[PDB]
């Protein structure tokens, strides 16, 4: 489950950092990377608690 | 027009990627298992709802699509896709059209068995899959697995709802695809070996949930009511 | 971590250049209610030369940065063209509504591409007013993303069934523009070219100008295969790919194989070595020596 | 009307002035009772509640 | 407590989903829907941990 | 609208078919009599005697 929770968009446009960074200027990519960060942090917290 | 049934027939490669020793779950247009497939003889206007599983056990050469206009015949192949004026009996002798007024894309390629095909229209493409496999049982689609492979990807983008066969002056089956979810099984060589229809029986849904082809004793929760 | 050493990029050797001028400055465009679709494929595009110079009123790229449009590959770029009202040049955007937005041309909520417009008040500003340009006003329901309608039927409003009488409560569904050459900016015609393109459909061939580089193997390098960017060690493997397959995956959906466009050979990808670092110390009261242990 | 947890439990008809109870539709979870794939292929289905 | 938590804004304009869907255009209502969804997932993760 | 064929039944800014759904506040009513040729003069952004 932890590994499979890495192909989810979490609301961004794509679940790949190397794809987002190659299609958006820095002013407009940190509103997407932030959603990715929030999702992945919550996934790790759930895993650690269990 | 008799009626028969398919035995786990009509599964193709849905994507262009390569997988080996993996159990994958794809959601695409597939022919449901144990479906009722018509069995014609020898050619009316057959509806084209979403897709067509055309299988013939061979005289059958063409498939004129369109609304009232793609065309495929077998020179070897011409795929003239433009306005035609079809006749009452479009056979190959040969009068099938009148002229090409506003004609468009025109692809001429280089000028005991079961032939299986699948035709589709998604977002402006006309996909054809095929697989020629030997058989010794006359008609009566056998039991087994033949994964169809992609053949061409035409960037046409037209409005196809009715198709008809170009008989060569002979039995062919027609089944219709539906939106279904499957559980494909790849072996180490990358070929599809088995499949499970995740909407046929409760046991199939149980197999689909666990992502496995074998279920041991017990009770499992499948879905919600 | 093991840092990369060099970078390689491999694009297919395509010579012909995408025809863009044939679309942008043509003899005459079409009406807003009936717009044509020019499909562009199998060529080498160059969006920077269309970005700088010339004179475009609006250049708004949604979901993609216009600056970086010359290094990533695409799949069957579409092109749409029509003539639009001056005040509605901003009405063609994802989500926002409007008359022509939901009755002439409705962009999807997740549209990616660039909207290109420029002034057209010289050739399309006829002295008596071009009556050929025509827009729709009445429709039973709204349009769907990328939908076109040409059919003209008498509209019906409430009671008094119309059935083609164009009388009371019945109106002709679509009305013309009229373009006098002395109108204000709110009435002046504008010309719009909408570029749209799909990313993950198939390994297509339209790509920006990027020179290829020689292949290297058995070294932690940065690679760029047709817009697929990543770091890894490229080796030579024996996995059998069917002729139609291009990529490759694994149990957890990670690219572990790839086919180079030029040579058409199978290469695997293996991540460069990682691992944590732990240090063994006897305590900083007896001695100051240590012993580092790479874990993995 | 509400009962203990801000969930609507009864409403009054605005035209006939009658009190009507409200009860949720039936839901649950479908379960499959199987004796094993390597022994048979006959199953039974249990609807939860 | 888990049931009563279904009546909180969590930052949106209203707790009732139908009001948000029938008062705002879709592309702007998505953010309010996402706020409610985030709140209610964070309300189900508790009551599973505890 | 289902009446004696109102000659100039034409609203501004709002579709007449959607008038019922939306709720307004404090509607005003103006009544007077003019000539047929002068009816076309009664319109926003239009001039004349
Ligand atoms: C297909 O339908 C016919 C009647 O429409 C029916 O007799 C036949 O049993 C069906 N096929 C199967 C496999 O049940
Ligand atoms: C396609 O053809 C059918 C008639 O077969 C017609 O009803 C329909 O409007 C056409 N267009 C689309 C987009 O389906
Ligand atoms: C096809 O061409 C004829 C003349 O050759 C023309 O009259 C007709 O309008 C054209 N049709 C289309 C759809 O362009
Ligand atoms: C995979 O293909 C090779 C090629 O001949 C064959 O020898 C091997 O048996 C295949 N593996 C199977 C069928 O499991
Ligand atoms: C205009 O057409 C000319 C062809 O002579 C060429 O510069 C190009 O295709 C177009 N340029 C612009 C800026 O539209
Ligand atoms: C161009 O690419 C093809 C592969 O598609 C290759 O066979 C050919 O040698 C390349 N051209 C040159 C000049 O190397
Ligand atoms: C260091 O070790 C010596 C003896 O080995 C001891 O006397 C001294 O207190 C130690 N100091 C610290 C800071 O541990
Ligand atoms: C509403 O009108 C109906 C129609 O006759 C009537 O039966 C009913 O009593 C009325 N309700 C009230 C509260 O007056
Ligand atoms: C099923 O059971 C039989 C005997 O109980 C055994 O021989 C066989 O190996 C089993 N099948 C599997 C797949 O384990
Ligand atoms: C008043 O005028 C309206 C509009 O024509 C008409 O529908 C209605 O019947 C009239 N009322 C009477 C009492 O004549």
């Amino acid at each position: 489950t932890l590994v499979k929770q890495l192909s989810s968009n979490f609301g961004a446009i794509s679940s790949v950092l190397n794809d987002i960074l190659a299609r958006l200027d820095p002013p407009e990519a940190e509103v997407q990377i932030d959603r990715l960060i929030t999702g992945r942090l919550q996934s790790l917290q759930t895993y650690v608690t269990q | 027009p008799a009626y028969t049934n398919s035995f786990t027939r009509g599964v193709y490669y849905p994507d262009k990627v390569f997988r080996s020793s993996v159990l994958h779950s794809t959601q695409d247009l597939f022919l449901p298992f144990f479906s009722n497939v018509t069995w014609f003889h020898a050619n009316p206007v057959l509806p084209f709802n979403d897709g067509v599983y055309f299988a013939s056990t061979e005289i059958i050469r063409g498939w004129i699509f369109g609304t009232t206009s793609l065309l495929i015949v077998n020179t070897n192949v011409v795929i003239k896709v433009c306005e035609f004026q079809f006749c009452n009996d479009p056979f190959l002798g040969f009068r099938v059209y009148s002229s090409a007024n506003n004609c468009t894309f025109e692809y001429v390629s280089q000028p005991k068995n079961l032939r299986e095909f699948v035709f589709k229209n998604i977002d402006g493409y006309f996909k054809i899959y095929s697989k020629h496999t030997p058989i010794n049982l006359v008609r009566d689609l056998p039991q087994g697995f033949s994964a169809l492979e992609p053949l061409v990807d035409l960037p046409i983008g037209i409005n196809i709802t009715r198709f008809q066969t170009l008989l060569a002056l002979a039995a062919y089956y027609v089944g219709y695809l539906q939106p279904r979810t499957f559980l494909l099984k790849y072996n180490e060589n990358g070929t599809i070996t088995d499949a499970v229809d995740c909407a046929l029986d409760p046991l199939s849904e149980t197999k689909c949930t666990l992502k496995s082809f074998t279920v041991e004793k017990g009770i499992y929760q499948t879905s919600n009511f | 971590r093991v840092q990369p050493t060099e970078s390689i990029v491999r694009f297919p050797n395509i010579t012909n250049l995408c025809p863009f001028g044939e679309v942008f400055n043509a003899t005459r465009f079409a009406s807003v209610y009936a717009w044509n679709r020019k499909r562009i494929s199998n060529c080498v595009a160059d969006y920077s030369v269309l970005y700088n110079s010339a004179s475009f009123s609006t250049f708004k790229c949604y979901g993609v940065s216009p600056t970086k449009l010359n290094d990533l590959c695409f799949t069957n770029v579409y092109a749409d063209s029509f003539v639009i009202r001056g005040d509605e040049v901003r009405q063609i955007a994802p989500g926002q509504t409007g008359k022509i937005a939901d009755y002439n041309y409705k962009l999807p909520d997740d549209f990616t591409g660039c909207v290109i417009a420029w002034n057209s008040n010289n050739l399309d500003s006829k002295v008596g007013g071009n009556y050929n340009y025509l827009y729709r006003l009445f429709r039973k329901s709204n349009l769907k993303p990328f939908e076109r309608d040409i059919s003209t039927e008498i509209y019906q409003a409430g009671s008094t069934p119309c059935n083609g009488v164009e009388g009371f409560n019945c109106y002709f569904p679509l009305q013309s523009y009229g373009f006098q050459p002395t109108y204000g900016v709110g009435y002046q015609p504008y010309r719009v070219v909408v570029l749209s393109f799909e990313l993950l459909h198939a390994p297509a061939t339209v790509c920006g100008p990027k020179k290829s580089t020689n292949l290297v193997k058995n070294k932690c390098v940065n690679f760029n295969f047709n817009g697929l960017t990543g770091t890894g060690v490229l080796t030579e493997s024996n996995k059998k790919f069917l002729p139609f397959q291009q990529f490759g995956r694994d149990i957890d959906d990670t690219t572990d194989a790839v086919r180079d466009p030029q040579t058409l050979e199978i290469l695997d990808i293996t991540p460069c070595s990682f691992g944590g670092v732990s240090v063994i110390t006897p305590g900083t009261n007896t001695s100051n020596q240590v012993a580092v242990l790479y874990q993995g």
